[PDB]
């Protein structure tokens, strides 16, 4: 048992027709200070997957260690190491799962919430969540924290089912996504303007896209509001 | 006498003569060497055909360490084995704890005392590998060969094995005849024409050949095996060469 120090707040995520989009900022507070401006919360796997984690930045420092010491063991006497035996997303996220719900059993957690995203060997998109109590799910959106609350309804609005996965093109998708960051920028607190958005295409490959800020804010509106009720000026 | 029948004994001489049996299995083995160039290393091994219905390219016997480290052995392949599985717990504690991969140095260090326990006690057995390792680290390339006794060095070139003598001669030849070094790529071609003409004194069998290498230049100094047109081309140079 712990608590959570340094934090990273929402990881938000949905399919599209050939793949799937993850995103995160780049933010690690400290309770209510904004102390750490430069935290890549997207881990990429390979060139087929992308670990998206919040919660705890020292757990997720030594969630990244994990995953890296992966790639080398899988490298070990793997002559199909860059083909066939490569490490696959279902893999990765196995794995992850395993420690997560190993960890709270012994009642020592990680105290992350985690979304792997990716494309499988077949072409198949991989989208699916494990957290601190070793829980797990799948949907064509997913989304930690306060993305759960905001993100995942406006993502559902383009993909509401499984049938809407193919009529969704990745233009739609990433609009759809970076929608839902500025959202999130007006409306939680321990969120901050820069983030880091990740496209994994069964085509196109990985696309991992840094220093991105949330844009077309609108505050206009603001110098028009006065008081809290019958205050004039 | 007696001396010979329990490991850790010194004899009368000082020697530990179950460490020199260990070396009579590394001298029955196939032929492995090492070559270091300008900025890395080059690994290459005889591979014997027993049968036909070997696949070929599929019985892997050069083996990597963390990503930038190649280790090739002559000997006991199952104790090769054994060494290097240890070896990639010895790197992946020493990055754990200290972020950087190993230094080649220290790895060495790491087999070495490892191998060197294995001549302490009579309960346990001496390693029947002598292993040629190496690769880049950030004060450059190294190669290393360790012995069954837990003796290493640094090397320009190494070779053990059954053709170890014939391979040794070639190594001289190229370092007396390029002082300010060797290239990355000659090195590969070099290694394929050692391991040819070592095949002399395994030559009933025919045989596969095996390169693998780390250069700083052209493999970014991580460890990769040599494969397809690369390889043929060494081959045909190796095949001109003995004609």
């Amino acid at each position: 048992t712990q608590q959570p120090i340094v934090t990273g707040t929402s990881v938000i995520s949905m399919k599209y027709d050939n793949g799937v989009i993850i995103a995160a900022d780049n933010l690690g507070s400290y309770g209510s200070l904004l102390r750490f401006n430069g935290v890549e919360r997207l881990i990429p796997v390979g060139d087929n997957t992308v670990v998206g984690i919040s919660g705890d930045i020292s757990d997720m420092q030594h969630i990244e260690r994990l995953l890296k010491d992966l790639v080398t063991e899988n490298a070990y006497d793997n002559p199909l190491a860059d083909a066939e035996e490569a490490l696959e997303p279902s893999y990765i996220f196995e794995y992850l799962a395993t420690v997560m719900y190993q960890r709270r059993s012994k009642m020592n957690p990680l105290w992350n919430a985690i979304i792997v995203a990716g494309v499988q060997s077949n072409g198949d998109q991989f989208l699916r969540y494990v957290n601190l109590l070793g829980v797990t799910y799948s949907s064509p959106t997913l989304a930690t924290g306060f993305g759960a609350h905001m993100a995942n309804p406006l993502l559902r609005k383009v993909v509401d089912r499984e049938s809407d996965i193919p009529k969704t093109t990745v233009q739609v998708a990433e609009e759809a996504i970076v929608n839902a960051m500025r959202v999130l920028y007006y409306r939680d607190a321990r969120s901050s303007r820069n983030f880091s958005l990740a496209i994994i295409d069964k085509n196109t490959g990985l696309t991992f896209k840094k220093n991105l800020q949330v844009e077309n804010m609108k505050w206009d509106f603001a110098k028009d509001i006065k008081g809290y009720g019958t205050q004039k000026i | 006498t007696g001396y010979d029948l329990s490991n850790s004994v010194f004899s009368p001489d000082g020697r530990n003569f179950q460490v020199e049996y260990a070396v009579k299995a590394v001298e029955n083995g196939t032929t492995s060497i090492g070559i270091k160039c300008n900025d890395g290393v080059v690994f290459a091994v005889e591979k014997l055909i027993t049968s036909k219905l070997l696949v070929p390219q599929k019985n892997v016997k050069i083996q990597v360490v963390d990503r930038h480290i190649g280790c090739v052995y002559s000997g006991l392949i199952p104790d090769g084995r054994h060494l290097v599985n240890r070896g990639r717990e010895e790197a992946a504690s020493f990055k754990k704890l200290y972020k950087t991969p190993i230094p080649i140095p220290a790895f060495a260090d790491r087999l070495g005392q490892y191998v060197q326990a294995h001549t302490l006690y009579n309960s346990v057995r001496p390693f029947g590998v002598s292993t040629i390792f190496g690769g880049v680290d950030k004060n450059g390339a190294h190669l290393y060969m360790l012995e069954p006794s837990g003796s290493y060095w640094g090397y320009k070139g190494a070779a053990t094995g059954k053709g170890r003598q014939s391979a040794k001669a070639e190594l001289e030849k190229l370092v007396d005849h390029h002082p300010e070094g060797l290239s990355a790529r000659e090195a590969v071609k070099q290694a394929a024409k050692i391991i040819y003409l070592a095949h002399e004194d395994n030559k009933e069998k025919d045989f596969e050949l095996e390169i693998s290498w780390c250069s700083l230049s052209e493999t970014n100094g991580l460890h990769k095996f040599v494969k397809g047109d690369l390889l043929q081309e060494a081959i045909d140079f190796a095949q001109k060469e003995i004609n």
